[PDB]
């Protein structure tokens, strides 16, 4: 049944195991420096992490 | 509800010592990060707390993965009416 | 003494050591924790009286009898919707075998005395 | 018994100020200490799009992390280093003490 | 809502009324007796009798089905 078929697909790789950190989005991910974050909410909450824009 | 009886009672036994617990939102994971000494389905746990919120015994709010439930006076009253503890004792959220 | 039996059954329901029902009670006897249970007579039993006397008067089981089994489940609390008063719809039961963990109550000594003598 | 203090922070002005006042305190407390060894900064690049939809001019914005690090060489025992490190802390600086 | 294929229902358990005589067999005199095969494994309880089929037996929790 579904109790033993919950793990029919191994979620060890791909977009299924690597979802977004904000609202579980599956597009536009940033895996760089351990964010696992979508780009738009990174832009939304990237000013209060101790950041000022220079270039 | 499709959960074992001893697991549910152990969940409110965990909630006796505290006034809140964390739980991630996922429908394909059987493991609990907070409670690790025994097997418990956290899917059924968050279903139990959303049923408790539906009948109006506890609150619930969202922050990006996790639901947060705050026990009130009627919540601990239903706790001591359900698992049948003496009303003199209180949870440890008031020990200041 | 019936008030003491009601208090002991209710306290067993508080402590949750009893096996509510017939089949789980049969599991309890097959696991050998048969100590006390309440029987009855002149019920709606066609042949069940011989079977219940055979399972009762076999090995260290108390001899407690009531008038009928329709009020035996009232002490257990089967389906008591609206528990603050008389429930609107109640179903019946036959027997409940109790496995009480702490056998020191206020009147458990005189109840065990009534069992023994 | 040389002691190395890996001093890391988020800003450069706070890091240089903390290094300067710790050098002044080490000079005032009558101990031997080496010169300030300066390490290069880490410039950390982020290139993302700005348009939520697929229309419009393709515009980009660049995000930069400007973090520095400083390290010094001691000759004092570790108790003096501990009592000058565990006092006068500020938010934005993460300290690291490594014995040698 | 309703498919043209008929509904494939789940196995509803039949109401086997007065099955206690299927557990404790009453002899000519009042005595405990057993007729069904019990599960040899200690994982299942002693009251949990192993199921009796027409030609073999089926275990409940252990699922160790043996044949003659
Ligand atoms: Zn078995």
């Amino acid at each position: 049944g579904h109790q033993q078929l919950y793990w029919s697909h191994p979620r060890k790789f791909g977009q299924g195991s690597r979802s977004c950190r904000v609202c579980s989005n599956r597009h536009g991910l940033i895996r760089k420096y351990g964010l696992n974050m979508c780009r738009q909410c990174f832009r939304q909450y990237a000013k209060d992490i101790g950041f000022i824009k220079l270039d | 509800m499709l959960m074992p009886k001893k697991n549910r009672i152990a969940i409110y036994e965990l909630l006796f010592k505290e006034g809140v617990m964390v739980a991630k939102k996922d429908v394909h994971m059987p493991k609990h990060p907070e409670l690790a000494d025994k097997n418990v389905p956290n899917l059924h746990v968050m279903k139990a707390m959303q049923s408790l919120k539906s009948r109006g015994y506890v609150k619930e709010q969202f922050a990006w993965r996790h639901f947060y439930w705050y026990l009130t006076n009627e919540g601990i009253q239903y706790l001591r009416d359900y698992l049948h503890l003496p009303p003199e004792i209180v949870p440890a959220t008031l020990r200041r | 003494v019936n008030t003491a039996l009601q208090e002991v059954l209710k306290t067993a329901l508080i402590h949750d050591g009893l096996a509510r029902g017939i089949r789980e009670a049969a599991k309890a006897l097959d696991k050998r924790q048969a100590h006390l249970c309440v029987l009855a007579s002149n019920c709606d039993e066609p042949m069940y009286v011989k079977l219940v006397e055979a399972l009762c008067a076999e090995h260290q089981i108390n001899l407690i009898k009531v008038d009928d089994n329709k009020k035996l489940g009232e002490w257990v609390g089967l389906c008591k919707i609206d528990r603050e008063g008389k429930p609107r719809k109640v179903v019946g039961c036959s027997c409940v075998v109790v496995k009480d963990y702490g056998k020191e109550s206020q009147a458990k000594d005189v109840i065990e005395e009534y069992f023994k003598c | 018994h040389r002691i190395r203090i890996t001093l890391t922070s988020r800003n450069v002005k706070s890091l240089e100020k903390v290094c300067a006042d710790l050098i002044r305190g080490a000079k005032e407390k009558n101990l031997k200490v080496k010169g300030p060894v300066r390490m290069p900064t880490k410039t950390l690049r982020i290139t993302t799009r700005k348009t939520p939809c697929g229309e419009g001019s393709k515009t980009w914005d660049r995000f930069q992390m400007r973090i520095h690090k400083r390290l010094i060489d001691l000759h004092s025992p570790s108790e003096i280093v501990k009592q000058i490190t565990s006092i006068s802390i500020e938010p934005g600086v993460e300290v690291e003490v490594t014995i040698a | 809502k309703s498919y043209t294929t008929p509904k494939k229902n789940k196995h509803k358990r039949k109401k086997v009324k007065l099955a206690v005589l299927k557990y404790y067999k009453v002899d000519e005199n009042g005595k405990i007796s057993r007729l069904r095969r019990e599960c040899p494994s200690d994982e299942c309880g002693a009251g949990v009798f192993m199921a009796s089929h027409f030609d073999r037996h089926y275990c409940g929790k252990c699922c160790l089905t043996y044949c003659f």
